């Protein structure tokens, strides 16, 4: 439906080139060089030889340039004509349209600007959600933090007011795919789990890629009990499933506590989330997250369980599975006490009664500095 | 210029504030409630900045004006504004008022804003001057109302001298002045003249001087709650340096407790500090919101350095961050604390131990604490195991650290002793809330 | 614990409602 | 009665956070039909309080 | 069609066994279970794992004994649930005694 | 009431940050692939 302006694809290729280990990749570049010559990206450019050292192609740069002159020049003859001819409907199309070069073509500025002085002509609630739309692309493309929010807070705003259930769905995704890069995941579960079966935004991502994405988040996220009735029997999920089998070998894995190809079918999880621009900064906090909910779900059942099984079961040694039970246990993260002169583990689940006291005293505590500190105000 | 013109209309406001504080301060001397002065005193941190000359040249021939000998003390040691056009005559004294001696509440007040605007004019000796007299006009002066006045003056005075940067002259002033106010059985006072005196103890490191003050005094517990924050820091500072470290945490955590939610950005700096240096001695690693946060996010950020250093335990890292961020610690007054830290690494890691592993063979705890061999960590396994940082014991005729069997706690009395400090205190607050509940005489 | 908080909090907001009403009769007088 | 007094906390929040201030004095004497603000509060507080009290100390 | 539907009930035929075997006693050997049902220890190792965990029937299985202990799961003790809602009920209402406090 | 006594004395990332995740170690599959080599062999 929406414009494919800016490619998220750009993005994330330039970010691959960036990483250490593909900033020698050769397949990124042409296609990254690919997009840039077809959309006729000459301000990129010059952002990625800078960031990139790369070289730029002055005869490419000055067609190209030449090109986004003359283009700019038309879209610029255009706007005058339109001024000077036609009524508000042609000038703020010629603005929006004006603005959507300025897109194509790199200038991260510009477009931002452009856009902005668009928004403040345009009437019709549906034209401005897509102007909004268009800002929030821009900030997922440069990663532009405080423009994703800003946006977002306008898309919200603008829907409530009046919105049509088609651009809700989009921006259900697009305030999901925020939510990642800011380590929000629970919330991605919840803005996902929602739009899987309608999935309509195909600008940002593939119809594979959002539901890798879901079941990436939704393992993360959602306990036992809600993975199995949204996910694993959910019907979209599964049946895209069977074109990426190896996301639903890590899915089913945990689910069927089949561990020892969990953690191997980590291993391709963790390379991927490095690779991909929006799950890099956090591939980190994944790969732990997922260890932890597969060791305190194993525990879950066996009150002890001798860490000589826990290794042949997680297809590890005994000494890894030794030494991450205890960097876990001190974080407070997994329920368990290592006994390491018999290898055997021993679970301490507080009772329900434990832990509702426990609560008691910690959410009572909360409350009781309140009315202490409160209390002491107005009593002067 | 229009800003002197809304400054005079700030004047005339403050006038109006301190017309306010003045007919609330006489209010409280008629109105036989000290309490009303407490709120002219907290707008007197917001009515202390915005003045110049003309203020209390307008204010001093405003206010008093009696012919008193005050106009004279305080009218040469402020700038007089000119023939200005917006004479506004704001005398809240007319005749018989002027003609009446300032109420010592008041002309304190009025002195003490010529005391802030000295301060507020770097004029610490004509304040000095000023304020002594003030004190030396309050010194005499025996009212129960003025106690308050004088107290937010004794900091300023004492502050005034803060910027005087000899706080051993008014080490004995504030010690004895204290002294004052205790035969009074006066509440405020007492608490803001223990504060800034004990500020000249450590500002000097008389430690051990210091600890015996607190030792003897008792700190009214129905004190302001500015107060409670400030002499919770010092007692932790001097706590934590006495090597009582478990109580170091309680009161300095309770100390940031009462910060005053956001005004003060660097009293949470400090305490922060020596939080974050107090708890990594006693073997816990701090909270890492603290790091984050905006205010103390690059202040802390010395102290953040190191408190990776203890958890990595890699000394080598730890004597690296000395060397560069240590002198930075002195100026913070931590530098000792870290020093002590440094022979002290050893002792979270053996907590780390004892909470994860149960029976970890000796020999174990060696590998994993670096320590050079297995006999060496039986002194330091037991030293924690003796120092209560864990809960474990040693049987040395197989050389296995069991740690304590825990227990069904809600079966044993622990639960209801928690409750009893908690239902205490909930009974409490109602006492207090319906103790005060300041019906005002019916009118 | 809980009927002692939850009188304690009534207590409280008894006070600030009165505080507010002798303040507020008090400026009002004027 | 812990059940009981909960229902009544939630429209002491609700009763309490509307805090209306549309004439608050008239907005007390309106909405009195011994109701949730304080009848129907620490009046359960009382008798679950006294209840446990006189049951514990027998207890002991 | 014949494997899926199949299949689940060789899975479920398990379950309705397991808890026949394990109704009178209150700590069994995961070795004796596994004579019982005729499946390999390793077998019922697992499936009795799931069944803790997906909370079909309470107990824990303890590696160390080589034993399931069931036993009975106590209520939730609903005593302890309203006054944990009500703590936060009574924080919110703390939290808007503040703004009246603000009025001072 | 600043405290002016005691004087007042890039990384825009929101989300929360935890202990461990400062912790330099080699990526989880560099890990299981010698974790599982060297049990493998």
């Amino acid at each position: 439906g929406l414009p494919k302006n800016p490619d998220l694809r750009i993005a994330q290729l330039r970010f691959l080139l960036s990483l250490p280990e593909h900033r020698g990749d050769a397949a990124v570049r042409d296609e990254l060089m690919a997009a840039v010559r077809d959309n006729n990206m000459a301000p990129y450019y010059e952002a990625l030889c800078k960031s990139l050292d790369w070289q730029i192609d002055v005869d490419l740069l000055n067609k190209m340039k030449k090109a986004n002159e003359d283009e700019l020049k038309r879209l610029d003859e255009e706007l005058e004509d339109a001024e000077k001819n036609l009524g508000e409907s042609e000038i703020r199309d010629a603005m929006m349209a004006k603005a959507e070069y300025l897109c194509r073509i790199g200038d991260k500025e510009g477009a931002l600007t452009a856009f902005r002085k668009t928004y403040d002509k345009t009437v019709a609630l549906g034209h401005r959600l897509d102007i909004v739309f268009y800002l929030l692309r821009i900030g997922l493309f440069y990663m532009d933090n405080d423009l994703i929010t800003r946006n977002t807070e306008k898309a919200k705003s603008l829907i409530e007011e009046g919105g049509d259930w088609d651009r809700r769905n989009r921006l259900k995704v697009y305030q999901g795919l925020y939510c990642v890069a800011i380590r929000d995941f629970k919330q991605a579960a919840e803005l996902f789990l929602d739009t899987v079966s309608t999935f309509t935004s195909y600008e940002l991502m593939d119809y594979k890629t959002f539901v890798t994405y879901t079941v990436y988040v939704s393992m993360i996220a959602l306990e036992r009990p809600d993975l199995r009735e949204k996910v694993i029997k959910g019907a979209e999920i599964l049946e895209v499933l069977h074109s990426l089998p190896a996301v639903r070998q890590y899915l089913f894995s945990l689910y069927e506590c089949r561990y020892s190809v969990f953690f191997q079918s980590l291993a391709v999880v963790e390379q991927e989330m490095k690779k991909d621009w929006l799950f890099a900064p956090h591939y980190r906090y994944y790969v732990r997250e997922m260890r932890i909910h597969a060791y305190s779900q194993l525990l879950e059942s066996y009150r002890s369980l001798t860490l000589g099984y826990m290794a042949e079961a997680f297809g590890v040694g005994v000494e890894f599975i030794d030494q991450e039970l205890s960097r876990f246990i001190a974080a407070g993260r997994l329920h368990c006490k290592i006994d390491k002169v018999n290898e055997i583990v021993e679970t301490n689940r507080p009772d329900s009664k434990n832990w509702q006291y426990q609560e008691t005293i910690k959410k009572g505590d909360l409350l009781l500095n309140r009315v202490q500190k409160l209390s002491r105000v107005i009593n002067m | 210029a229009a800003a002197e013109h809304s400054q005079r209309e700030l004047d005339t406001v403050t006038l109006e504030d301190i017309k306010e504080h003045v007919k609330q301060l006489e209010k409280a001397v008629s109105g036989k409630e000290p309490r009303f002065v407490l709120r002219a005193l907290r707008m007197l941190p917001s009515t202390s900045r915005r003045l110049n000359h003309y203020v209390l040249y307008k204010a001093v021939q405003g206010f008093f004006t009696s012919n008193n000998a005050t106009r004279d003390f305080l009218l040469p040691f402020l700038e007089e504004p000119m023939d200005t056009e917006a004479d506004l005559q704001f005398r809240p004294r007319t005749g018989k008022a002027a003609s009446t001696p300032l109420l010592p509440e008041v002309e304190a007040y009025l002195q003490l804003l010529v005391v802030i605007f000295m301060m507020n004019s770097k004029r610490y000796k004509e304040a000095q001057k000023i304020s002594d007299d003030l004190m030396q006009k309050i010194s005499t002066q025996n009212r129960r109302a003025l106690d308050l006045v004088a107290a937010k003056c004794y900091y300023y005075h004492a502050r005034v001298y803060e910027f005087l940067d000899k706080l051993d002259v008014v080490r004995s002033f504030l010690h004895a002045r204290l002294r004052t106010a205790t035969l009074r059985h006066d509440a405020d006072g007492q608490a803001t003249l223990l504060n800034l005196l004990l500020r000249n103890y450590l500002h000097y490191s008389l430690y051990d001087q210091a600890e015996k003050l607190v030792s003897k005094s008792v700190f009214p517990e129905q004190a302001n709650n500015n107060e409670w924050a400030r002499y919770l820091y010092y007692t932790g500072r001097i706590k934590a340096i006495q090597l009582e470290y478990s109580e170091a945490r309680r009161t300095m955590t309770n100390a940031l407790r009462k910060a005053p939610q956001h005004t003060a950005v660097g009293f949470k700096q400090t305490v922060h500090k020596l939080l974050i240096v107090v708890e990594l001695l006693l073997g816990e690693i701090p909270d890492r919101l603290q790091f984050r946060q905006p205010s103390l996010k690059r202040s802390l950020m010395p102290y953040f350095l190191l408190t990776q250093a203890v958890r990595t335990g890699n000394l080598a890292k730890f004597n690296q961050v000395l060397d560069q961020f240590g002198e930075k610690f002195q100026a913070d007054g931590t530098y000792t604390l870290i020093i002590r830290l440094r022979h002290n690494v050893i002792k979270t890691g053996v907590r780390m131990i004892s909470l994860s592993y149960s029976r970890i063979s000796l020999a174990d705890i060696a590998q994993k604490l670096q320590l050079d061999s297995p006999e060496d960590a039986e002194f330091i396994v037991a030293k924690a195991i003796r120092d209560g940082v864990i809960e474990a014991s040693i049987n040395h005729e197989k050389g296995y650290v069991q740690s304590k069997e825990m227990i069904d706690i809600y079966s044993t009395r622990e639960p209801q002793l928690a409750f009893h400090q908690r239902i205490s205190f909930c009974l409490d607050i109602h006492n207090m809330s319906v103790k005060a509940m300041r019906f005002p005489p019916k009118s | 614990y809980l009927a002692s908080l939850i009188r304690s909090v009534v207590a409280l907001h008894n006070l600030i409602n009165n505080k507010i009403a002798n303040r507020d009769a008090e400026k009002k007088e004027g | 009665v812990v059940k009981e007094m909960l229902e009544l906390a939630k429209n002491y929040n609700k009763a309490v956070e509307e805090e209306d201030k549309m004439t608050p004095e008239q907005l007390a004497i309106k909405n009195v039909g011994k109701q949730d603000p304080k009848r129907h509060l620490e009046e359960h507080v009382d008798v679950l309080m006294t209840s446990n009290i006189v049951q514990c100390l027998a207890a002991m | 069609i014949i494997s899926t539907h199949l299949a689940k009930l060789y899975d479920n035929l398990l379950e309705q066994n397991l808890i026949r075997v394990i109704e009178p006693f209150s700590r069994v050997q995961i070795e004796h279970i596994s004579s019982l049902i005729k499946l390999s220890k390793a077998d019922v190792e697992r499936k009795l794992s799931q069944m803790i965990l997906d909370k079909k029937f309470h107990g824990i299985l303890d590696q160390g004994e080589g034993v399931l202990i069931i036993f009975d799961e106590p209520p939730v003790d609903k005593t302890y649930e309203a006054a944990l809602e009500t703590i936060q009920n009574m924080s919110k209402v703390v939290d808007s005694l503040y703004n009246k406090a603000k009025k001072l | 009431d600043e405290f002016e006594e005691f004087p007042a004395e890039e990384d825009a990332h929101v989300w929360e940050d935890n202990w461990d995740d400062d912790n330099v170690e080699d990526d989880f599959s560099n890990q299981l692939r010698a974790e599982l080599e060297k049990h493998g062999y």
